[PDB]
């Protein structure tokens, strides 16, 4: 894999297909 | 955080993934 | 506003917009 | 959960708004 | 709901969720 | 090109990529 | 409409561009 | 418009809401 | 069709919608 | 991480997500 | 093919590698 | 190439279908 540069909702896409099943949680600064 | 680490810079899938459940 | 039937990343997709700053968890085990 | 309330059954930008933190 | 931020396509994902079986007009300046 | 099926949000995009500038509406119920 | 089009049915980039304003 | 403010500003989906058809 | 500016994934969409069934390649530099 | 269905759009940008820099071909002829 | 490894059957990210110039 | 050009600047479709297999 390669690093990743994500902004906005692309982090939550790539948050989405790296966890799958699990889910995950999606907290950013304040 | 995450959130403004890969935005603000770059990170890995395997950062990403420790914000899996 | 609408329902409609939001699925995997666009299910994600919709709890960024909704949820913002405020962050998300996206748990569909449950 | 939210799968079964949003993307089974359909929800609303309220109901998704159950998921924020 | 929170307030934001939306470029390009994001707009468009946007009016998308918050419209649904309405749709939507998506009229950009010039 | 070619044609594809183009759905829900990806239809949107679609409409998005192809008009840009010019917008568009998007009125599923028809 | 656009939904049985390219949705139901499929279109070209160039149907799409019917619903261009 | 709506397009250049929800990029260069912010904008509420309550503010996109008024697009809806 | 109208011009695009399309950065990261967006090209990557948009190439999808370009090609469909013909698939495509995705080189950027470096 | 995990292994989910990834279609179409989504499949190419999971490809986009996986090689980034070093591209990637989507031949879906195969 | 890819689409039939990842959309059809499921695949890892790791199997998407597979794919990567 | 294509991808720095439509990033940095602008790019059509129809130079994108070059990039089609
Ligand atoms: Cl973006
Ligand atoms: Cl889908
Ligand atoms: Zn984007
Ligand atoms: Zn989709």
């Amino acid at each position: 894999f390669v690093n990743q540069h994500l902004c906005g909702s692309h982090l939550v896409e790539a948050l989405y297909l790296v966890c799958g099943e699990r889910g995950f949680f999606y907290t950013p600064k304040t | 955080g995450i959130v403004e680490q890969c935005c603000t810079s770059i990170c890995s899938l395997y950062q990403l993934e420790n914000y899996c459940n």
